């Protein structure tokens, strides 16, 4: 006939217990922006975005 | 000129014949889509393959 697959019961989500707010607010709205060739690459880590 | 045997021998020679292979079956949606209902709609668009 067909394939029997047990339907999932509920949904389980788990994320790292970190809630630091990312600096995107000042990253995008920065007062000074560099030139096209000298792009200032920035690394963002350990924060919820 | 003729050559006639005098003392005979009796041998036992094994023979190997396959009779059947491993019976196998497969389901597309579990194989192709993997229980995903988004792919299940796309697959049926390809006709009765």
């Amino acid at each position: 006939t067909s394939n029997f697959r047990v339907q999932p019961t509920e949904s389980i989500v788990r994320f790292p217990n970190i809630t630091n707010l990312c600096p995107f607010g000042e990253v995008f709205n920065a007062t000074r922006f560099a030139s096209v060739y000298a792009w200032n690459r920035k690394r963002i880590s350990n924060c919820v975005a | 000129s003729i050559a006639i045997p005098t003392n005979f021998t009796i041998s036992v020679t094994t023979e190997i014949l396959p009779v059947s292979m491993t019976k196998t079956s497969v389901d597309c949606t579990m194989y192709i889509c993997g229980d995903s209902t988004e792919c299940s709609n796309l697959l049926l668009q390809y006709g009765s393959f």
